[PDB]
């Protein structure tokens, strides 16, 4: 991330069939597969590194993600229940105790005798 | 300075002295003119005009030849006034872009208006020679307080809703017709008939492409 | 060198003198004109039967002369000659209780007196100039200094002569004079007298081993003198620190440190250093070694001069090279706060040499940081100390200077430093990193005639005036409200014991809400001074002297000039507070999931906050309802879901955007009807007359504006530079340079300020001293507010060859120094937006290094461009400094630099910080003071209030302010022949209700005078001929009065 929060995505997606669709399956190229695969790749990499933790939660909250490369793909091929499925921390930066509790949202005491 | 009556270069200027300001112990506010050559139809019968002061609007423009006409006898109806951008908003038409400074012009209603009111402002030039307090008083309309929270004024919803729905059923028809004419399978004179790709939508697109 | 020939013929003459008692001794140099310089305590006849004798001495020279390492100084230099004492003259019972140091003293003033003699017999003495002073601030070590004036005439060298006075090789024993053993006898030890005088006795032996590694490496001047120049340009030198001083450590200690290193110096006494290197070499060698290498506390290094450097992992609390072959520890004038300070300085030397991208040649070698305390250290405070007489330090002084005290600090300077360190150091704990003392008003100069060196001012008798401390503070830790103490049980800890017998009255009992049971000390913070500040106050008035006098007038003034906004206990909170961010943060996350829960035809892709005080930066912190702020409607850029169905007109595609608008507003008024809102026609961009912001009310009492952003804007904006004509290029090249300035990097950039201020927290206040300085000097309407961010930014993220700015005077004096210093027409700018140790790469510094070059070959003086403002955002540094003219550089920069003349010469003052918080109002053509009828302090909601938002918009359009309109305005129409310049932030600038403003116009100097009367002239004018035209300038003064006319007060001219 910009926040240098070192990260490992895990997105899925199925390949569904048209309206007019008279064939039992919904089955496309792997042209498509591996291009696909490089657009949706690109656009995760893209969002993550524009955002930072706190952004990319709230860019993870309402989907709006796999929206955006659904649209993206809407020209390829018609596709279905396309969702990012896992998310891996793999390193986090140094600690600021100040950053976590902005993110999150100083006392006295009761005087003990 | 009291014989500068006019320029060589056919160019005549016209003052417009000051009043006494509460916080300055009179100048004159040199203004220019000249007969327009344009080819253009509505650009017939006007005055290029050069140094005009602050908001010199129709109303000021009226005020003046009708001054003009008051002292000389004359007659000048004023048609129109043209050029008007003096803080230059609109020195780039970026609309047909991607589909005259501190200068105006002045329109009238006939050659005999317009020729008059240039007697007039020669006449004006022959005041500027001899008499300077003949010279005519240029009041601006005075933008107050008024004027500038009108500037930090909101907008109308209704206007916005009425230019909003009457902007996209123009665009929506302009560009009706532009699918139309650039998909409606063209056909030259001699047997031709040009390539043209799916959802393509602007002749002046494919030329731009081909540019 | 045929001087000190010279002065070796004259001592070789110099007769001797035998074995006499003190009568004879003090007759002797009572009916001399000469004055025995007696170190203290004078010898008392009844306490000796030992008797003097001078003999003629062995004579040798030492320092970087001698190790032939000198450079040409332009302040002055010195050569030392010692002269080491006869064995026969000296006895085994001559170290104990002074006795060698009066008869040193003794030595010392038949010296100079029969030097004087042969002087009056030479007669060189009309051009000479003789005195006593002190070996490196040594007063129990006096020395000869010789200096000239304008056939001996070296006054054009710059050289001075040191004699020094010492003892020959193995005359006491060093085992007897290890620092942990007691020779003053009234059992504590005498350690500086210890060390004293062992290099007293072992001066000569350190030259020899030194000229042997010398001689048998190749550099070693080379990094001698690297050493001597860092350290100076440091502040450091040889003397002793223990006496309210930075020192003990200089050129011979750098220079026997490069000889131990050579020698070893590793735990396994390992070769680290090695023979075969370069002069760069030996210096990263011994930088990285003082870097990593801890002489004092938990390790100390070990060497023999004649066997090679170990290091041992025991620190003898203080900084520990253990010279064996002559039992000498070699940093005993060093202090632990100096070696701390040192260390750091080499650890940041270390960075700066292992910065590999950029060069730091001339940060390291080329910068004195030692001009300005308040720029070297960030915090500062003065006590005068008056404390009186030898009887009255007992009345004055809370402790208690005795014997064991006397031998402890043989000098009361020594005493009273110690102690107002340790309590100092004790009462701040954690909240500051480092403290430095100086005694203001110390000496080491004295002539012949006195005893020592007599002070009678600041209410003493000792070398001083009064005391300033320096501090390096934790940022993190300075704001925190409670000093924390040791726990509590029924049987009372030695810790908590000495804990509460030191606070006294702030010693207390209390528990929290985890459980914890601990002893506190309560506070109470302001917006005026910290608790620092209260916590020095109260130590040093409590546990040293109840007359010492404690203040900082200059932060209190810089607390004061910190904005106040109206708010319940404002006068309490402190600068590290964001709670009003905070607050408003909170609305913005509820405006946030209302927004995202709302629904339209295409999905809301992204909702971003680009706001001043979002990140930090406003010039006030936010009141609620103070809807009269310039920064209370905060910037919120909008994005939607991409649809390939986009109008592709510019216009109508704005008209689409103010339809979405249109949707959010109707959506919003059906069911959030607790909101109020309105359209403002945003202009702000160049020939876009379309845009609408959706200005939003929050009964939270904020406002924010939402504007639409597209891909079809970028893509139609790239469409409009494809067919824009020649010459009709570089305008919309600066309208979509505008355009991305305000909208694309703008997020990134807020989105890493916010990440890099909560790293520096210190750089969102002084930020908002520096608008608001640059505020009274009026240039705000054409700076941009991201660019000012970037200037305030730049002293923290690259904080060589000082520290991080902690405190709020330091960091000002910082950004103030880097511009006062920095010439942008050659000098580019490059920020590495990194948090402290995604930096930056050398092909990309390189890249943008040589799109400077290609900038500054395009526009080498900047007609075009004046500041080059670069970083990971911007590769381009175009971004927020166009649009800005050379007249408004040149003014700034002058600022900058009489800034700095300011304080260099009137020094630091309550007087020099008005003089720069005024502005100066000169090199104007036209000046109008003019006043709005209705003063906006309170209803901006600076503390000197409202409460609700009106029914009308348009009233609250009336109680915005209209001279910012005025002044653009203005400008659009006097771009051609004008510059002008406002105030822009009445409310806190519009003297005491906040209501008035000043407009400085200036002329351009090109329509100054005359020229050919063009079609395309474009301004006000008279002609001076029936062809050539003057500018109009009356025309000028009164359509700018009528334009203003209702707001206009007063109108002057140049």
């Amino acid at each position: 991330t910009s926040d240098d929060y070192v990260l490992r995505i895990f997105a899925i997606a199925f390949t569904r069939k048209q309206a007019n669709q008279v064939k039992r399956h919904s089955y496309a190229q792997s042209s498509h597969i591996r291009a696909i695969r490089k657009v949706i790749s690109e656009i995760l990499t893209k969002e993550v590194q524009g955002s930072t933790l706190a952004q990319l939660t709230s860019k993870l909250i309402p989907e709006v993600i796999n929206k955006e490369i659904e649209n993206a793909t809407k020209d390829i091929f018609p596709l279905q229940n396309i969702h990012v499925r896992k998310v891996k921390l793999l390193k986090q930066p140094k600690f600021d105790v100040g950053a976590l509790m902005a993110l999150h949202g100083e006392e006295k005491g009761k005087k003990v005798t | 300075i009291e014989d500068i009556s006019a320029m060589k270069n056919g160019f005549i200027v016209v003052p417009f002295k000051l009043p006494d300001h509460k916080a300055l112990p009179a100048s004159l506010h040199f203004m220019f003119a000249k007969r327009h050559q344009s080819s253009n139809s509505n650009e017939s019968d006007c005055l290029f005009l050069v140094n005009l002061p602050l908001l010199s609007n129709i109303e000021h423009m009226k005020k003046f030849v009708g001054q003009l006409c008051g002292k000389y006898d004359t007659v000048s109806h004023v048609e129109e006034l043209l050029y008007n951008d003096e803080f230059g908003l609109h020195e780039v038409d970026l609309s047909a872009l991607t589909s005259p400074r501190n200068t105006a012009l002045l329109k009238f209603v006939d050659a005999a208006s317009i020729n008059n009111c240039w007697n007039a402002l020669k006449k004006y030039s022959n005041l500027h020679a001899k008499h300077p307090n003949e010279l005519f008083e240029w009041t601006y309309t005075t933008p107050s307080f008024t004027t500038f929270v009108n500037f930090y004024k909101p907008l109308d919803i209704d206007y916005l809703k009425e230019d909003i729905h009457t902007h996209m059923a123009i665009f929506e028809q302009r560009e009706a017709q532009a699918q139309e004419d650039v998909q409606s399978s063209i056909v030259d004179e001699d047997g031709f008939t040009l390539v043209v790709g799916k959802n393509t939508k602007s002749l002046n697109s494919i030329r731009k492409k081909i540019l | 060198e045929k001087f000190l020939h010279k002065l070796y013929d004259i001592l070789q003459e110099i007769p001797d003198w035998e074995e006499k008692s003190l009568a004879e001794v003090d007759s002797f140099f009572k009916n001399k004109i000469v004055s025995v310089p007696f170190v203290d305590p004078k010898p008392i006849p009844q306490n000796t039967n030992y008797k003097f004798n001078y003999k003629k001495p062995d004579i040798s020279l030492i320092g970087s002369f001698a190790l032939k390492a000198g450079i040409y100084q332009p302040n002055g230099s010195s050569i030392d000659t010692l002269l080491t004492m006869p064995k026969e003259l000296f006895e085994k019972k001559d170290f104990l209780n002074f006795r060698c140091l009066h008869k040193r003293s003794v030595y010392l003033a038949y010296l100079t007196h029969h030097l004087l003699i042969l002087l009056k017999k030479d007669k060189l003495d009309s051009f000479l100039q003789l005195e006593y002073s002190y070996f490196d601030n040594d007063p129990l070590l006096p020395i000869l200094r010789i200096s000239c004036s304008k056939d001996y005439n070296f006054y054009k060298t710059r050289f001075s002569i040191n004699l020094l006075i010492g003892f020959p090789y193995k005359v006491f024993e060093p085992k007897k004079l290890l620092p942990n053993r007691n020779c003053i006898r009234i059992l504590p030890a005498t350690p500086l007298y210890n060390f004293s005088v062992l290099s007293s006795s072992t001066h000569e032996n350190y030259l020899k081993y030194l000229y042997k590694t010398k001689k048998q490496t190749e550099s070693f001047v080379e990094a001698t003198v690297l050493g001597r120049l860092w350290l100076q340009q440091r502040g450091f030198s040889s003397n002793m620190s223990h006496s309210g001083s930075l020192g003990g450590f200089g050129t011979f200690e750098f220079t026997i440190l490069m000889a131990a290193l050579l020698n070893g110096g590793g735990i396994n006494s390992n070769k680290i250093l090695l023979h075969g290197f370069s002069s760069y070499q030996l210096f990263k060698g011994v930088i990285k070694y003082l870097a990593t290498m801890d002489l004092c506390h938990d390790g100390h290094l070990q060497f023999h001069s004649n066997p090679a450097s170990k290091y041992i992992d025991e620190g003898f609390q203080t900084p520990t090279l253990f010279d064996k072959s002559t039992k000498v520890n070699i940093l005993t004038k060093m202090t632990v706060s100096s070696y701390q300070i040192l260390k750091e300085y080499a650890g940041e030397t270390l960075r700066m040499l292992n910065n590999v991208v950029q060069d730091q040649f001339s940060n390291i070698f080329l910068t004195n940081i030692s001009r300005f305390d308040n720029l070297k250290y960030d915090l500062c405070y003065d006590v005068q100390l008056p404390l009186g007489k030898y009887n009255n330090l007992e009345t004055s002084l809370a402790a208690t200077f005795g014997s064991m005290e006397r031998v402890k600090f043989i000098t009361l300077e020594n005493f009273l430093a110690h102690k107002i360190t340790n309590v100092a150091r004790y009462a701040l704990g954690d909240r500051i990193k480092y403290i430095q003392i100086e005694m203001v008003g110390q000496k080491s100069d004295f002539p012949i005639t006195k005893r020592k060196v007599y002070s009678n001012t600041g209410g003493n008798h000792f070398n001083f005036d009064f005391v300033r401390v320096k501090l390096i503070v934790n940022p993190s830790e300075c704001d925190k409200l409670v000093t924390k103490g040791p726990a509590h049980s029924e049987t009372m800890s030695t810790e908590a014991a000495v804990f509460k017998n030191f606070w006294g009255i702030k010693s207390s009992l209390r528990r929290f809400k985890d459980g914890s049971i601990t002893h506190c000390c309560v506070w109470s913070t302001s917006s005026s001074e910290p608790i620092i500040s209260s916590i020095v106050n109260f130590a040093l008035q409590k546990h040293v002297s109840k007359k010492a006098q404690i203040s900082n007038e200059t932060i209190k003034k810089f607390h004061n000039f910190l904005p106040l906004p109206n708010l319940p206990s404002s006068a309490k909170t402190s600068v590290l507070n964001l709670s009003s961010f905070f607050n408003l943060k909170k609305s913005f996350d509820d405006l946030y999931k209302i927004i995202f829960q709302m629904k339209l035809p295409l999905s809301v892709k992204s909702i971003l906050p680009v706001g001043s005080a979002f990140r930090y930066t406003s010039l006030c912190q936010p009141v609620p309802f103070a809807y009269s702020d310039p920064d209370f409607f905060q910037d919120v850029i909008l994005e939607f879901e991409t649809s390939p169905k986009w109008p592709d007109e510019i216009t109508s595609l704005e008209k689409a955007k103010t339809a979405f608008l249109l949707k959010i507003q109707e959506e919003l008024s059906a069911n959030s009807s607790t909101y109020r809102s309105f359209f403002s026609r945003d202009e702000s961009i160049p020939y876009n007359l379309e845009i609408v912001t959706l200005n939003i009310l929050t009964p939270e009492g904020y406002g924010f504006k939402f504007r639409v952003l597209t891909e079809r804007d970028e893509i139609l904006y790239l469409r409009a530079i494809a067919n824009a004509r020649n010459e009709l290029k570089p305008e919309l090249e600066a309208t979509f340079l505008k355009f991305t300035a305000k909208y694309l990097a703008s997020v990134r950039h807020t989105r890493t300020l916010e990440n890099i201020s909560h790293s520096y927290q210190f750089y969102s206040p002084v930020v908002r001293l520096f608008k608001r300085w640059l505020d009274t000097h009026l240039l705000l309407g054409h700076i941009t507010d991201e660019l000012a961010e970037l200037i305030a930014i730049k002293p923290f993220v690259d904080p060589a060859p000082y520290f991080i700015p902690g405190s709020l005077e330091n960091g000002f004096l910082k950004v103030l120094k880097f511009i006062s210093q920095w010439n942008w027409k050659d000098d580019p700018l490059i920020l590495d937006l990194v948090k402290p140790e995604e930096r930056l790469t050398l092909a990309q510094y390189k890249g943008i290094q040589m799109n400077f070059t290609n900038l500054r070959n395009s526009d080498p003086n900047g007609t075009h461009l004046q500041f080059f403002v670069a970083s990971k955002n911007d590769p381009s540094g175009i971004l927020y400094s166009s649009g800005i003219p050379l007249p408004i550089a040149t003014r700034l920069t002058a600022l900058a630099k009489v800034a700095v003349n300011l304080l260099q010469t009137h020094g630091l003052n309550q007087q020099t910080i008005n003089l720069l918080f005024t502005p100066g109002l000169k090199d104007y053509d036209f000046v109008v003071d003019l006043r709005t009828p209705i003063g906006l302090k309170s209803s901006c909601g600076i503390l000197s209030a409202p409460s609700n938002f009106p029914e009308n918009l348009n009233d609250l359009s009336e109680k915005m302010d209209p001279t910012y309109q005025l002044v653009k305005y203005l400008n659009l129409k006097y771009k051609n022949s004008l510059i002008l310049s406002s105030r822009k932030y009445i409310g806190v600038n519009g003297g005491e209700k906040g209501d008035k403003n000043v407009i400085t116009g200036l002329i351009k100097p090109l329509f100054k005078g005359a020229h050919k009367f063009r079609v395309n002239l474009d301004c006000n004018v008279k002609p001076v001929d029936d062809e050539n035209v003057i500018l109009n300038k009356e025309a000028i003064f009164h359509e700018i009065a009528a334009f203003g006319n209702d707001m206009v007060i007063n109108f002057e001219t140049d």
